[PDB]
């Protein structure tokens, strides 16, 4: 019965080349320990190095995300004890978050609502602490990793709603190529907290965060599982205070995993050793001027200038490559819906059962749409499209070649 | 005041072991130490900033270029606890909760 | 021993020259060390065979006329809280016995660079916490003017080998008066450069806002050239200054008439003793009776110095030591079952007393309901301290006052005694909160044992704190007494 008031956490990795604050990889290979240096070992005695890009990427998503980029602003020490976590205090930022009060548009039943985020920060991820047996072995390979946190505004309502802001939320960033976001390469992570509001409480219900949610999809799970939890409980006695909860993959379900004693003592404070950003309006421009055209204004165009179907306009902009490819394509000649169709059928297609990234195939916008007029112009029929694209695709180069590198023309 | 608890609780937060007989006498240390730290109190500071850094530098930023890391047998030759190439510290989490 | 007392300067023409061989300088060092320092126990680590070796390499460019570097075969005694690669670097305390660091500290890249010859590792209060180096979990440093009394603290170690005549530098660390306190209760010239001046990546941190690397010398002359040696912008420490003028020698030698110097009344206060009050009153004359005008001002809020300092000092430590815990390197806890008690248990066993303390009252005054009533107010009286001299220096020059409150103490005498220990660095915690500029000669003696002078300068302006340094030293200074001890 009661509201859900709820809110997702999303961690997000910037794929640098160097960490955050030090000079390491930001990409490592399987060797344990391999990918550090005195800096994410937190021997003694070492300071941190701010990744500029880092820095400017940081802010270029929290332009996205509609938010107010801070003028004046630092890094604090975020203290606390654990074996993936080195200088014992990870770099963060505590009053003034690189970014604020931003918002997203989601759709629900029926009308727009729009979702707003709270802030979002420059943080370094932690090593890994991979669990075998009694003891426990420590890698800081990923150690000190440049991190962004989006803290969602407690304005979405639903376990679908949730899943609508992370959808966005992760296309956008994708467009701002600063991250790949892939939840399936934990390069994308959500922390969710669920509570129930009786219609008409004003004081919040009480939430307890979701650990553990690896995907859009279970993300839903969990919340809207969790939903029921605590919304039954609430018949019975029941507070499911403030508490923290570990979520099953296989069974479906919220697992207990601590209660909050009263708030996390962090000793929070302003990094001495990083001397304050001061980013002038300059900067904000220049970093302004490098976000591309976001999903949301893209369709609109495609539906209606393009004359393009809605479904079609959204698949042809989940990611900002292809929408790109897509949109060079038909300044190429190219038919409008023809390119539509090869990009969700027969490119896709190739994508897949290869698993290279559009960039990385053979094709270009130019070669594409020579062979997608070779079809409106009849010269080409679609069976023979099933045999060109193929070859053309990757490790191709024209296309009218393949029908005489090989032999077969009307 | 600094009752007993709080010693344990500040001791607990840096990652200190005080038994008794050391608490109770940090429980006084404390005490004074910090009846000298209200010293400042002389010093009126209404609505003088706080200084966090003497130095007025600014945007200190390090260009994104990676540097290779250091071999695995560097990283671990000061530590006296490892195995398969990786710290080893135990886990069966947090003493008397775990 | 034979060039044991020789002065970095003349120990570096006597080399330019060819009348003494680097492995023969060399040889001599350790000759002093080994005859001296089991008595004044000033140096911990010795590197005694890549020295040598060293000299050896130097003494082949001696030979084919390629003697490059500002230090070339100069011996230097480093402080333990410095990372010197491949040496064993303690910071004087049980958590880091055997520490072999695995990268090399940037003062020193630098030296290495201008040729200096690494005779050790100097002595130091555990952590650089303490004012007497009693702390030391290896030894205690005596000072060589009476091995009764303590060299000071925390870089006591780089005092006292210095004054002993076991190096013609070495190099120690400030934070709230640790390189000029001692400096001055040896009787030996110490240096605090402007916060910014020389980089921290290497230094092992105490309080990151107040840590700086410093040199110490029988004379104003070397310590400058040293200084210019170490000094200079870094990219491993975003916040070393980017200044570039480096030279900290051009005008030394030159006159002080019409130099503005203030003497802030704080700084012959109550705390200061009787016996000390008075030799800084003479200063204050040798330096009228050379041309320097000295005024009297006022630095109000100086009394605060040391409370602000404990706190930001503390506070800070408490999180820069908190890395220590021994799963990567130092001290491991063996009866070893949870994980809380490696923890626990690894640092109990591996801190000494006093840098215990520091981190509970760091703690303390971090933790939730404190923080803005012990740190963020500190940080403020802190703000407070740099406006005492902004002001002041919009009217003079330099800023004069005596080092120390009281010259050296004895061993034993303050140390099962906290705050006590602490009123010792009175007159040298403004200058960290300030991050500027401080440097210590020796002005006078009392019941033998050296008092301080102090000159605290504007930032970045060590060139001219030298200059009206130099002057007075030309008029008092304990050159030709080391030799007698
Ligand atoms: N009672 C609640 N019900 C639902 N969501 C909440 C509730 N309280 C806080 N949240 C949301 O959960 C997130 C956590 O906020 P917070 O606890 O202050 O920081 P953190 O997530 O780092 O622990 C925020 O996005 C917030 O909007
Ligand atoms: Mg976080």
């Amino acid at each position: 019965h009661f509201e859900t008031v709820i809110g997702l956490e999303v961690h997000v990795e910037l794929k640098t080349d160097s960490k955050m604050f030090s000079p390491s990889p930001a990409h490592f290979g399987a060797e344990p320990n391999s990918n550090t240096n005195v800096i994410d070992l937190a021997y003694p005695g070492v300071l941190p190095v701010v990744n500029k890009r880092a820095v400017d990427w940081a802010m270029r998503a929290a332009m996205a995300l509609n938010m107010e980029i801070a003028t004046e602003s630092k890094f604090d020490r975020k203290n606390y004890f654990y074996p993936d976590n080195p200088k014992a205090y990870q770099i963060s930022q505590f009053d003034q978050p690189i970014g604020e009060n931003g918002y997203i548009d989601i759709e629900v039943d029926g009308e727009t609502k729009r979702i707003g985020i709270t802030r979002l920060h420059m943080e370094e991820d932690a090593g890994k602490s991979t669990h075998k047996g009694e003891y426990s072995l420590v890698d800081l390979n990923r150690q000190g990793t440049p991190l962004i946190e989006i803290v969602s505004e407690p304005d979405i309502r639903s376990p679908k709603e949730a899943y609508a802001y992370l959808e966005k939320l992760r296309s956008i960033i994708q467009y701002t190529g600063v991250s790949d976001v892939k939840m399936e390469e934990g390069s994308l992570r959500c922390d969710a907290n669920i509570s129930l509001r009786p219609y008409g409480q004003e004081k919040f219900g009480t939430k307890a965060e979701l650990k553990n949610l690896n995907s859009f999809n279970y993300v839903r799970k969990g919340l809207e599982y969790e939903e029921k939890r605590q919304e039954e409980e609430l018949l019975n006695g029941g507070e499911i205070g403030q508490e923290t909860r570990r979520f099953d993959e296989s069974t479906g379900k919220t697992i207990l995993m601590r209660v909050k004693e009263g708030s996390d003592d962090y000793r929070y404070f302003p990094e001495p050793d990083i001397v304050p950003l001061y980013i002038d309006d300059a900067w904000k421009e220049r970093v302004r001027q490098t976000i591309p055209e976001l999903p949301d204004e893209r369709k609109a165009k495609y539906v209606n200038e393009l004359g393009l179907p809605a479904y079609d306009a959204h698949v042809l902009t989940l990611t900002k490559e292809m929408s790109d490819f897509f949109e060079s394509t038909i300044e190429h000649g190219a038919d409008v819906k023809l390119t539509s169709n090869w990009l969700m059928g027969g490119v896709n297609e190739y994508l897949n059962k290869n698993q290279v990234e559009l960039l990385d195939t053979k094709l270009t916008p130019e070669n594409l749409a020579g062979m997608i007029k070779l079809i409106e112009d009849g010269t080409m029929s679609s069976k023979i499209a099933k045999k060109v694209f193929p070859e053309l695709a990757a490790k191709g180069g024209n296309a009218k070649q393949i029908m005489e590198d090989n032999g077969l023309v009307q | 005041k600094v009752t007993r608890e709080e010693v344990e609780h500040i001791a607990n937060l840096a990652r200190l072991q005080i038994s008794p007989e050391e608490t109770e006498e940090m429980a006084n240390t404390l005490e004074s130490i910090l009846d000298f730290a209200k010293q400042n109190d002389s010093a009126d500071t209404e609505g003088v900033e706080p200084t966090y850094h003497v130095l007025d530098l600014q945007n200190v930023l390090r260009e994104d270029k990676a540097i290779k890391g250091i071999p695995q047998e560097l990283a671990l030759k000061n530590a006296k606890e490892t195995e398969d190439g990786q710290f080893k510290v135990p886990t069966i989490m947090n003493e008397e909760d775990a | 021993m034979s060039i044991r007392y020789e002065s970095v300067e003349n120990l570096l023409t006597l080399i330019k020259d060819k009348k003494i061989k680097p492995s023969d300088v060399v040889k001599d060092i350790y000759d002093a060390i080994e005859e001296t320092d089991p008595t004044i126990k000033s140096f911990l680590a010795l590197d005694k065979e890549n020295a040598i070796k060293k000299a050896q390499e130097l003494d082949e460019l001696q030979a084919k006329d390629q003697m490059d570097g500002k230090l070339f075969g100069i011996p230097m005694g480093i402080k333990d809280n410095i990372i010197t690669n491949g040496l064993e670097t303690t910071c004087a305390s049980k958590m880091l016995e055997g520490f072999v660091p695995i990268y090399e500290s940037t003062v020193m890249e630098k030296l290495h660079k201008e040729n200096a010859v690494l005779i050790g590792k100097l002595n130091m209060d555990e952590f650089a916490m303490g004012g007497s180096t009693e702390t030391s979990y290896f030894k205690k440093t005596v000072n060589p003017f009476d091995h009764k009394a303590v060299p000071g603290g925390s870089s006591g170690g780089s005092a006292a080998a210095v004054a002993a005549g076991l190096v013609p530098l070495s190099l120690g660390s400030d934070t709230g008066g640790s390189i000029r306190q001692p400096a001055a209760y040896c009787g030996v010239v110490g240096m605090k450069p402007t916060y910014g001046r020389v980089s921290r990546f290497g230094l092992v941190a105490f309080a990151s806002s107040l840590d700086q690397i410093g040199p110490l010398t029988r004379n104003v002359k070397d310590n400058a050239i040293v200084l210019e040696a170490i000094s200079g912008a870094d990219v491993n420490d975003s916040t070393s200054a980017p200044v570039d003028d480096v030279d900290f020698t051009s005008e030394i030698g030159k006159d002080i008439k019409g130099l503005k110097v203030a003497l802030p009344k704080e700084y012959l206060g109550e705390g200061v003793a009787d016996d000390v009050k008075e030799a800084v009153q003479n200063a204050v004359e040798t330096l009228k009776s050379l041309g320097a005008v000295v005024e009297e001002v006022s630095l109000p809020n100086t009394k605060f110095g040391i409370p602000s300092y404990y706190v930001i000092a503390s506070s800070e430590a408490s999180s820069n030591l908190s890395r220590f815990d021994g799963i990567r390197y130092g001290y491991h806890s063996k009866e070893a079952h949870s994980l809380e008690e490696l923890y626990k248990m690894s640092r109990s066993e591996g801190f000494g007393k006093e840098v215990k303390r520091r981190i509970f009252l760091g703690t303390f005054a971090l933790s939730s309901g404190y923080y803005d009533a012990y740190y963020k107010k500190s940080q403020k009286v802190r703000t407070l301290i740099k406006n005492d001299f902004d002001k002041v220096f919009e009217n003079y020059d330099v800023v004069v006052g005596p080092t120390a409150p009281t010259t050296a103490f004895n061993l034993g005498e303050e140390i099962d005694d906290p705050l006590t220990m602490y009123a010792n660095d009175l007159l040298t915690t403004p200058v960290n909160l300030a991050g500027l500029p401080g440097i210590s000669v020796p002005c006078g003696q009392s019941n033998g044992r050296p008092i301080g002078l102090q000159f605290i300068g504007k930032p970045f302006d060590e060139k001219t704190l030298y200059r009206v340094a130099y002057q007075y030293e030309t008029q008092y200074n304990l050159h030709d007494v080391y030799e007698k001890l």
